[PDB]
């Protein structure tokens, strides 16, 4: 079957000199994750369920 | 006519091959590389899903004694307990009170939607890669699949294409690959027959259709409590509904070069990396006659502005004589800045405008509008936007030109100090011949 899941708020973006900062607004355990798409991608997991920079 | 290029590895990246053909008026050819898919050769070890542990209704033989027996089934255990007296609901089982048995009886069996739920463990070599490739010129504008190997030659209108061996032999999935539904996993399986209980594979299958399954669970049978019937055991949580948490993400969130990893085939589409050779057969149709040209002539470039920034941050005017209005093949010969268009309207204006990105400070690239040449140099300004949603439309290659603002004063102080060191050895050498003939 298919199982209808939410979609997390579009993150507030604001942009640093080579940096993203994010501020997360969870409803929900939500899965955050990034990696470079460089050859040393460094991904980086975390389950945010705080309201978090 | 045998022509060769090396595009990037870039999807969206529209590389423009120039070709000099010296018969006719040069032409751009655009190369846009839409997918690459680098599917791996894929070989199955085994199945590993939830095991099913089998438990009937304990043999308890009233006053008398029973035997246990081997049984040719997964991780089987079974054991005869001695002095039983069970107690059901209406009273006790047995009318012996000590001269009884119970049988304990249990093994371990695949799950019953082990056909539905369950993850291959795949050993994953020798990779090939294929890419979709949009080819336009002239009046073509179309796409093409073409696996990159210096072999399969794809036509495009009369045209033939061979992308040759991908310059690499990179692929994101490690010598063994876990697969489940949706996702990859790199992780070093247990061989076949030597997973441990609890973790993955502590049941294996070498097809999901085998008849045969090992399994060590380490189930273990203890004896019936005082006065219950029960079948009381002891037994290692599946290993495979331990992995399904411990999975962590896939490796769909974890490969190298922006890899997007696919299954049903296994494949991690659209990496970054390295470089794909063309060889380019290109037919007398495709061409313009130099007779049908324009005789673009007296060529010369002008920079408007220029930024550095990764879209076409820079804009020049080019200017030159011609004797009849047409199109032109445009290119830049150096790959300090690339292009957007691939061909530019020629009229007895005698000025147009083209656009270009560029990664340095003060680039030196020429370009051509037919057969002419001319050279353009730019002083760049950095943007201003830290950060975009797209990647770089330059080869990023940074060092200014020679005649940039920073090489002009490194050539400077350079020469000052080389000048005067050279001053100081002609005065030695003139002192020393002197004083020789003293």
């Amino acid at each position: 079957v298919t199982c209808r899941v939410p979609l997390a708020r579009a993150p507030d973006v604001t942009y640093g000199k080579k940096e993203v900062t994010l501020r997360l607004h969870p409803d929900h355990p939500t899965l955050f994750s990034y990696r470079s798409l460089g050859a040393e991608p460094h991904p980086y997991e975390e389950w945010v369920d705080k309201f978090s920079e | 006519y045998e022509h060769t290029a090396t595009i990037p590895n870039v999807v969206g990246f529209p590389y423009k091959a120039h070709i000099e053909r010296n018969g006719f008026s040069p032409m751009t050819l655009q190369l846009e590389v839409v997918e690459t898919s680098l599917e791996p050769t894929l070989n199955l070890e085994y199945i590993t899903c939830e095991y099913k542990t089998v438990v009937p209704s304990p043999f308890i033989k009233c006053c008398g004694t029973s035997e246990c027996s081997s049984k040719e089934q997964p991780d089987y255990q079974c054991k005869v307990y001695t002095g039983v007296y069970p107690f059901m609901w209406g009273g006790a089982y047995c009318f012996c009170d000590s001269e009884n048995t119970q049988l304990s009886e249990a093994y371990v069996d695949r799950s019953d939607v082990c056909k539905h739920d369950h993850a291959s463990a795949y050993k994953a070599h020798t990779a090939s890669l294929k890419a979709t490739i949009r080819i336009s010129y002239g009046t073509i504008n179309q796409t093409t699949e073409a696996f990159v190997n210096g072999e399969h030659a794809v036509n495009v209108g009369g045209s033939k294409f061979i992308f040759g061996p991908i310059s690499t032999a990179w692929s994101p999935f490690d010598n063994k690959i876990v697969v489940y539904k949706d996702d990859v996993y790199n992780q070093d399986f247990p061989p076949y027959g030597s997973g441990q209980p609890g973790r993955f594979g502590d049941i294996q299958s070498r097809t999901v259709e085998s008849k045969d399954l090992y399994a060590n669970t380490a189930l273990k049978l203890s004896r019936p409590s005082p006065g219950v019937v029960h079948v009381p055991y002891t037994q290692t949580p599946s290993g495979f509904k331990y992995w399904l948490k411990e999975k962590g993400s896939s490796l769909n969130t974890k490969a190298p070069f922006g890899c997007k990893i696919k299954t049903n085939p296994v494949r991690a589409m659209d990496c970054a990396v390295g470089s794909i050779p063309v060889s380019m057969d290109i037919p007398d149709s495709a061409f313009t006659r130099v007779v049908d040209a324009p005789a673009v002539t007296d060529l010369s470039c002008q920079v408007v502005v220029c930024t550095h920034s990764s879209d076409f941050g820079g804009v020049a005017t080019l200017s030159y004589k011609t004797d009849k209005p047409g199109d032109c093949a445009v290119h830049s010969h150096s790959n300090v800045a690339t292009l957007q268009e691939a061909t530019v309207k020629v009229k007895t204006a005698g000025k147009v405008t083209v656009h270009f990105s560029t990664a340095s400070a003060s680039p030196a690239f020429k370009v051509s509008v037919c057969d002419a040449k001319t050279t353009c140099t730019a002083a760049c300004e950095p943007p201003k936007d830290h950060i975009v949603p797209y990647g770089a439309s330059h080869n990023n290659q940074v060092f200014p030109d020679m005649s940039g603002t920073a090489m002009t004063w490194v050539q400077r102080l350079a020469s000052g100090l080389g000048g005067l060191a050279l001053i100081a050895v002609v005065v030695l050498v003139l002192v020393t011949c002197i004083t020789m003939r003293r």
